[PDB]
């Protein structure tokens, strides 16, 4: 029975691994900008060594150990497909710049749950340094007003900024000492999802649509037509009117009058919207 | 309890006087079929 | 509908049919706005809309269409109900092993593909390479690589070589698998290896292999490429206060996958180098495996927070502790909880209901009447009228509560009368009013109670809950026959002064006309409640049927007792009336009156007796003070006497002649002594506390004292608690199970003392401390019954078989216990019963047994009478009507359809909490000498000694068999013979405990071959010649010489020829034991039954939960294997050999005795199976296989009730004999053909295929089976169901197995169904299930 584990894999793998030499690297770099198969594998696979330092250096972040190092591999092989041999700058010291770029990426876009923008992103690293600075120099806690002033920003842009951090928690983590109950059985919904209330929405629209049918003849068409609750659609006073009437004034004498006959309808009803609206 | 269909069907059925006692399905059978086939087991009625 | 829900292998062809799109960004929210992105995990194109019939981007959002795309966004109009249907997929680049098959105990991956549990992690890890069909090679597909390995066989070899490693070397061996080629290797090398170990492993591959090819489900399915997502409803993303979120940890870990597999498709378009390669695989194994499961190797540890985050394998574990939703409590409607409080004003089938719960409860109901009406239009104007609260909405509301029967329940439900329908009256307060007669069955006291309610919605369930859930058709418990309706200690106390006897009182030695008079005379204040007189009644006696006659019988009884009949009715005599009217008296007269009368005349009856027993009892105005509790004044004499006796044993221990342990035992049973001497002056003084007189000096009666009266009427409390307030506590206990010597002399009247209350606060919170774990154990046993006697509802109503168990009574001690009307109450019988006579027949046909002919037995002397029991029943997958009893609720017989399994285990488990030298007999009542099953020789001088331990010696009655049965152990002296006339207290029966006397054979001379002087014998002596006899050697003290040597002394005649006993060739002789002493020397003639040799020798819960268990106790007994003589073999070998050497075979393996225990056999004994040989508790194992299937019944029975015998319940024998029908269900096989040599199948599985084989082309195909026993744990395991088997076992053991196998399993029983949400076929529900089964392909 051996050690079955993945970071400790992958530390010995890597230790198989021949150095690299100031006199030889300048050759490898130099066969790899003209387009080679062995070029490409020699030329990645000796420095292994170095993305492993480099990612173990972001500790406590929102990535694991596995995600950093593998992440910073990406850079690496950008690397040497853009080095410039003729430039006489350091193959070390070029790729250096590529693993440190590849992972700031990683963490700005794959640590929160909501993929924040880039251009979006790069303000609020300033902020949260601005506030570490602030917390120890006062001595008190940070307050969203106190960093406006020092900073010389507004408290209306201030507010948002410092605001757009949620820092979202999970949701079957239960509170409190006994786990008796999670939050999934604590939450309830924005719509109507009791049957009373699914039952008087659709009462009153078989309501509506029956009581328009037997008001009148005439003046039914005309509601129908500026409000569409038998599946019509909506239309303007002048649209309605361009077709029906020839007029704009001939439309409106006609919907007070049979307004004023709905409202006795569901006075004498038992509506009693007199104690509903009050 | 545990109804989507089942609980406004029932409701109406009271209000116009006749218990029709629809049959409905139980939502707390109908979650564990949609967790179970998101684990790589199948599972299928054959009726 | 739908039907038999199976379960199989998610195939990759069947995933993508079930996915509506591919997720690919991980991203689900924008940040500005709050609306999903496509292709995200909560995109609306995959999944569907977020609103009713509204696209994303707004362009079609009318109700007109139901189904259409919109040309913007490629999203599908829908409701929001579709979001939790339609799923996703994740296509992932690089095949991942599931975590299921290679985690689990049972290694699925490991036998199928001969590897080792390990090497499955080894290849998967890119640690270890393998080689895939290498041909003509030295390696093969078995062997294993490395790294220095791999590198040297390419370059030896080069073709023919294919090496891979990782996840697709596993996925390309399960591919090419030919699982019908693969079979026959199994089939023919299993005979080969005769090794146990080597024949198991390969019987298990079998087994699974077969399962692949039955199913239809290749072996390449178990490792996936595209798995599929869960719907984003059940992981919503809710805002909160403050534009907050919350997000679901199962999203985390499907987000990690996605940024790790869109990572290597873009790493595998580059020629990256396979260092690389690995390094991302290994990520992509770790990811998925994280997503099924957490917290076993993995432990992902979450942002922000330390606790491991719960995936979807987790979720249903975690789902109220390995167990469904269904099967946990569920949040219901129509409910409500309040404060009960009792009420004397109403009836028996009716309850109390506050006004304001009314109108939350039955709040739909009332909107369909006021529509119906005419009084409200809308549905919205009816709402406005509830809550106005006007003068017309309570006339509407009192019509729907006339005839709607609603629930009550207490919290705590132990049994089937904790749920009762009542009929609900609108009262005014915030409080139930409940029926106090009720109370009893609900055991619950009005102290705070919270009783919550139920109103049925569907007029199925209100016809039910009236003719099955009413509190007038429940009146009898479901246990016994006792009625659980029974008036309770303030009904009881008004009824016992109404029944009593007076000598002197006002109006006494007058007559009265009728019932009028007396009536009319008490109440005008001229006559006394109780006193002599005589009265002339019209009673009505319902002897035959159909026919109620009339007679007139002047009796003389008191006033009272003549008012109580008026309430009686007229189907019962004036004699049950002439009594005082206990507690126990009167609970038996409910029960007559319902089997005489009826039920309808029983439930006014139980009314009527409750409001004579609350009027009667305001007008005695009883009460407790000081001048109740009378103290003896012969109370002092017994203390002070006592006080100077112990002050002579402290005396006496300060010299030193009497030790501390005989000064601790010689004290502490003084007390106890003493204690018996003040109960017996108190109960002397406090029942003849009254002095009366009627024309004379001095007469003495029953006492009118407060306390006497709710003692002797079993109102409240018992004679144990009167002698803690009248005499002396007596010696209080301590908990750490020593007693206290000190006693406690003062009393509650007289007041303790400082040091005597301390010693109080000792056994009361000791008391409390197991009041509140019997909640916890009690509950634990009624849990495990239930779950296997789930299955057992009754579907047959006769077998037509005649198999059952002889039914005795208690024939222990010296009186019976149990009579046999008692046993046989409610049983069909078996066989024909006969006459004691020559030959006569009393029940031609066997019927069932009413409560008219257990009088009936009576008459007759018959005493072993067979009857029909569930435990030897002939049908299958249920229990036939004809073979259960008829003690239920009801008076009838049982129904087709009740569910007896779980109103058998209710009424085990529900009195749980309430539970926890011989040398010379003689007999008590005087009769004639049985003997049964015993062999003797008579002596000459008239003496008898029985050579055998199993030897009862039974007193038989002058019409049959008495009430006295003892048992005669071997070597004992009977000097009364067999056959004899009748003696009251003689002594029958005489023997030594502690010396174990040796049986002779005939008469001669002894002479002792094989004993060693210095080995084997030596011979000791005492002080001044005290004992001299001839002691042989310990074993363990004996020399290397005399290791293996043992003496025995053969028995010959005085003329020097050989003897030997009738019936074996050999010679019946002595053999020495250890520590044994010959009285007799060597060469004397010794008669007949003289000793040879002198061989010298918890309760409650956890000993019913231990006998439903079957477990093997420490120390069990060691019975014998076939009848024969017993010999010893060899003891040099470290333990003893008991051989048996029968005359008709003997055998020729010989069972081992240890050396440790002591063994009472004796060589040259004739042994039976029957008895046991060392002594202490028998193994419930051992009856079923030596003594057979019916003798392990009756030792459960009698021993499993004899735990609730000694608290007083009762529970009647059906209860029991139903959950020991489900233990001996499964059998095991001793022979193939069929099956394997050892498989534990069921007896309904090996009947339908014996009968089977007798018809056919081989008869000789049938194989016999033996019945075995298993625990209530064990027996549960065997559910063929795997939804019911999933809620107390572990989920992801049985999902495991039922994947693998493919069975496809139907809904049939009573637990699966409740999971499902179907109707249920216990009761009601049959006639549902027969017409869903004969209308399916059958016609
Ligand atoms: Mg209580
Ligand atoms: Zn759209
Ligand atoms: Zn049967």
């Amino acid at each position: 029975t051996r050690a079955l584990d993945a970071t400790q894999l992958y530390l010995n793998e890597i230790g198989f691994s021949p150095l690299l030499t100031p006199e030889e690297e300048v050759h490898f770099a130099r066969l790899a900008q003209k387009g080679d198969p062995a070029g490409r594998k020699r030329m990645i696979e000796s420095n292994l060594r170095l993305v492993v330092k480099i990612a173990r250096r972001y500790v406590n972040r929102g990535l694991s150990l596995l995600d950093l190092i593998e992440e910073g591999n990406l850079g690496l092989i950008r690397a040497v497909e853009k080095f410039d041999p003729e430039r006489g700058f350091r193959f070390s010291t070029y790729a250096t710049w590529w693993i440190r770029q590849t992972i700031e990426r990683a963490i700005m876009n794959q640590t929160r749950t909501i993929r924040l923008p880039i251009h979006v992103v790069k303000e609020l690293n300033v902020y949260l340094r601005a506030a570490r600075e602030l917390t120890h120099k006062l001595d008190h806690e940070p307050s969203p007003e106190e960093i406006a002033n020092l900073l010389e920003k507004p408290v209306a842009e201030v507010k948002r900024m410092l605001g757009l951090n949620e820092r979202v928690t999970s949701v079957d983590v239960s509170l409190g000492p006994d786990s008796d109950k999670t939050l999934l059985d604590t939450l309830t919904d924005d719509r109507p999802t009791d049957p009373c209330e699914l039952l008087q929405d659709d009462d009153l629209s078989e309501s509506i649509d029956q009581w328009l049918t037997e008001l009148t003849d005439k003046q039914r068409e005309v509601v129908i037509r500026r409000f569409g609750l038998r599946g019509h659609e909506s239309s303007t006073l002048e649209e309605v009117g361009q077709e029906i009437g020839l007029t704009r004034e001939r439309v409106r004498q006609i919907q007070v009058e049979a307004l004023k006959r709905l409202r006795e309808i569901l006075e004498k009803n038992g509506l009693s919207s007199d104690a509903l609206f009050q | 309890s545990d109804d989507v269909n089942g609980r406004t069907k029932m409701y109406k059925n009271i209000v116009d006087g006749d218990h029709r006692m629809e049959a409905g399905m139980p939502e707390s059978f109908n979650v564990l079929i949609k967790e179970i086939r998101s684990l790589g087991i199948d599972i299928e009625l054959e009726t | 509908e739908f039907d038999a829900i199976r379960i199989g292998l998610a195939s990759p062809e069947m995933i993508r049919s079930w996915s509506f799109g591919e997720v690919k960004k991980p991203e689900t929210i924008n940040y500005r706005t709050f609306k999903p992105e496509r292709d995200g995990l909560f995109c609306a194109k995959i999944f569907g809309p977020v609103k009713d019939y509204e696209c994303l981007c707004g362009k079609y959002k009318r109700l007109k269409h139901r189904g259409v795309i919109c040309e913007k966004c490629g999203v599908e109009v829908a409701l929001a109900k579709v979001r939790r249907e339609r799923m996703g997929h994740i296509e992932l680049a690089s095949p991942v092993a599931h975590i299921w098959f290679l985690k689990s105990l049972p290694s699925r991956i490991g036998l199928l593909l001969d590897m080792t549990l390990r090497d499955i992690e080894r290849v998967l890890y890119f640690e270890s390479y393998v080689v895939i069909d290498p041909g003509m090679t030295t390696l093969e597909k078995g062997q294993l690589l490395n790294d220095e390995q791999y590198f040297e066989a390419l370059e030896e070899f080069g073709d023919d070589f294919d090496a891979r490693m990782g996840a697709e070397a596993v996925h390309e061996l399960l591919n090419a698998i030919d699982l019908e080629h693969e079979i026959g290797r199994l089939r023919e090398e299993i005979p080969q290896t005769n090794s146990e170990t080597k024949i198991k492993k390969l019987s298990k591959r079998l087994k699974l292999m077969e399962a692949f090819q039955g199913s239809g489900n290749k072996p390449e399915w178990m490792v996936l490429t595209v798995l599929p997502v869960l719907p984003p409803d059940l992981r919503p993303l809710v805002p909160l206060d403050g534009g907050r979120f919350a997000t679901s940890d199962l999203n985390d870990l499907y987000r990690r996958v996605i940024n790790r597999n869109n990572r290597l498709k873009r790493l595998l378009d580059l020629a990256a180098p396979d260092i690389i390669v690995r390094n991302e695989k290994r990520m992509l194994q770790e990811a998925v495996d994280a997503l099924l499961d957490n917290g076993r190797r993995g432990r992902a540890i979450t942002g922000s927070n330390k606790r491991p985050l719960k995936s979807l394998a987790d979720m249903i574990k975690g789902k109220q502790g390995r167990f469904r939703q269904n099967l946990l409590g569920k949040r219901v409607d129509y409910s409500g909880r309040s404060v009960i409080t009792v009420g004397p004003t109403l009836r028996l089938h009716q309850c109390g209901l506050p006004k304001k719960m009314a109108l939350e409860l039955f709040k739909p109901f009332i909107f369909g009447k006021l529509e119906g009406r005419g009084m409200a239009t809308t549905i919205k104007a009816a709402k406005k009228m509830v809550e106005r609260e006007l003068p017309e909405v309570w006339d509407v509301l009192a019509e729907v509560i006339r005839e709607h029967p609603v629930l009550l329940n207490r919290a705590p439900t132990l049994h089937r009368l904790g749920i009762q329908a009542f009929e609900p009256v609108l009262i005014e307060g915030k409080a139930i009013q409940l029926h106090p007669l009720v109370c009893a069955a609900y055991n619950a006291d009005f102290d705070g109670d919270q009783m919550a309610v139920h109103v049925p919605l569907t007029l199925e369930a209100q016809l039910e809950a009236r003719a099955l859930m009413m509190s007038t058709n429940n009146i009898l418990s479901p246990a016994n026959g006792e009625p659980i309706i029974v008036p309770s200690q303030d009904v009881v106390m008004g009824l016992y002064y109404m029944t009593r006897e007076a000598i002197n009182a006002k109006g006494e030695g007058m007559a009265f006309a009728d019932l009028q008079e007396v009536d009319r005379a008490y109440r005008s204040g001229q006559a006394s409640l109780h006193a002599r007189v005589k009265v002339r009644i019209n009673e009505k006696i319902k002897g035959e049927d159909g026919q109620l006659t009339a007679n007139t019988r002047i009796v003389d009884t008191t006033v009272g007792r003549a008012l109580l009949f008026q309430v009686v009715p007229a189907g019962l005599p004036f004699d049950v009336v002439n009594q005082s009217m206990k507690k126990k008296a009167i609970s038996k007269l409910i029960n007559h009156c319902y089997r005489v009368v009826g039920l309808k005349d029983t439930v006014i009856f139980a009314d009527q007796l409750m409001y004579t027993g609350f009027a009667y009892s305001t007008i005695s105005g009883v009460s407790i003070g000081v001048n109740d509790f009378v103290i003896p004044d012969e109370k002092a004499r017994i203390i002070n006497a006592a006080t100077d006796e112990v002050k002579e044993i402290e005396s006496q221990y300060a010299s030193g002649l009497v030790t501390q342990g005989e000064k601790y035992n010689k004290v502490i049973d003084l007390w106890s002594k003493a204690n018996d001497e003040v109960s017996k002056a108190m109960m002397a003084n406090l029942s003849k506390e009254k002095v009366v007189d009627r024309e004379g000096k001095e007469v003495d009666q029953e006492s009118f004292n407060s306390m006497y009266m709710m003692a002797d009427s079993g109102a409240r409390g018992s004679a144990a608690q009167i002698r803690q307030l009248a005499g002396m506590r007596g010696l209080m206990a301590k908990p750490d199970g020593s007693i206290i010597e000190t006693p406690i002399t003062a009393n509650f009247r007289e007041g303790l003392n400082v040091l005597q209350y301390f010693i109080s606060t000792h056994g009361a919170r000791k008391g409390l401390a197991d009041t509140a774990l019997k909640t916890a154990n009690s509950g634990y046993l009624t849990r495990r019954l239930v779950d296997v006697a789930q299955d057992l509802v009754v579907t047959e109503i006769d077998c037509g078989t005649e198999h059952g168990l002889l039914m005795s009574p208690h024939i222990e001690g010296g009186d019976v216990v149990e009579p046999l009307g008692e046993r046989v109450l409610g049983r069909v019988i078996a066989r024909d019963v006969f006459k004691p006579g020559s030959d006569e027949v009393i029940v031609p046909a066997g019927t069932l047994i009413d409560e008219k002919w257990v009088d009936f037995l009576e008459v007759m002397s018959v005493d072993e009478v067979v009857v029909r029991s569930p435990i030897t029943c002939e049908t299958r997958h249920g229990i036939c009507a004809m073979c259960y009893g008829r003690d239920l609720a009801r008076g009838h017989r049982v129904n087709i359809g009740e569910a007896v399994g779980v109103i058998a285990a209710q009424s085990i488990g529900e009195p749980g909490t309430q539970l926890t030298a011989a040398d010379n007999v003689q007999v008590k009542n005087g009769g004639t000498i049985r003997l049964h099953n015993l062999k003797h020789v008579v002596r000459a001088d008239g003496a008898l000694v029985a050579v055998s331990r199993s030897g009862e010696l039974a007193v038989a009655d002058d019409f049959g068999r008495e009430r006295e049965r003892y048992k005669l152990p071997y070597g004992a002296v009977i000097s009364v013979k067999e056959g004899d006339k009748v003696d009251p207290g003689a002594i029958v029966a005489k023997w030594d405990p502690h010396t174990h006397p040796i049986v002779t054979e005939v008469d001669g001379t002894v002479a002792f071959v094989g004993m060693e002087e210095g080995i084997t014998v030596k011979r000791q002596t005492d002080e001044l010649t005290g004992l001299t006899n001839i002691e042989v050697m310990d074993p363990k003290d004996r020399p290397a010489a005399g290791k293996d040597i043992r003496p025995a002394v053969k028995l010959i005649d005085a003329a020097g020829k050989d003897l030997l006993l009738p019936g074996t060739d050999v010679p019946a002789q002595y053999f020495l034991p250890a520590n044994a002493l010959v009285n007799l020397t060597d060469g004397a003639k010794v008669s007949i039954g003289d000793v040879v040799a002198r061989i010298p020798q918890t309760g409650g819960l956890p000993r019913v939960a231990d006998l439903f268990e079957a477990r093997r106790p420490k120390e069990p007994s060691i019975l014998a294997e076939i009848s024969g003589t017993i010999s010893f073999g060899k003891e040099t070998k470290g333990k003893r050999r008991l051989v048996i050497t029968p005359n008709d075979g003997s055998d020729p393996y010989e069972e081992l005795i240890p050396k440790w225990r002591h063994l009472n056999v004796f060589e040259g004994e004739q042994v039976n199976r029957g008895e046991v040989i060392s002594d202490g508790p028998s193994n419930p194992h051992d009856i079923l296989r030596l003594l057979g299937v019916s003798s392990l019944a009756k030792y459960i029975v009698n021993e499993i009730q004899d735990v609730y015998r000694l608290q007083g319940v009762k529970i009647n024998d059906k209860h029991i004999e139903t959950i020991l029908r489900q233990m001996l269900r499964k059998v095991e096989v001793s022979e193939s053909g069929d099956s394997s040599f050892i498989k534990g199948d069921q007896v309904e599985l090996t009947q339908v295929l014996e009968e089977n084989e007798q018809l056919g082309t081989e008869d000789k195909f049938p194989a016999k089976y033996e019945r075995v026993l298993l625990g209530i744990t064990k027996a549960s395991l065997s559910t063929e169901s795997f939804i019911s088997a999933a809620s107390f076992q572990e989920t992801t053991r049985v999902l495991t197995e039922a994947a693998v196998t493919g069975k496809r399993d139907f809904l049939r029983g009573l637990k699966e169904n409740v999971v499902v949400g179907r109707l249920i076929p216990a009761g009601t529900g049959l006639a549902y299930h027969s017409e869903r089964k004969r209308q399916r392909d059958l016609g």
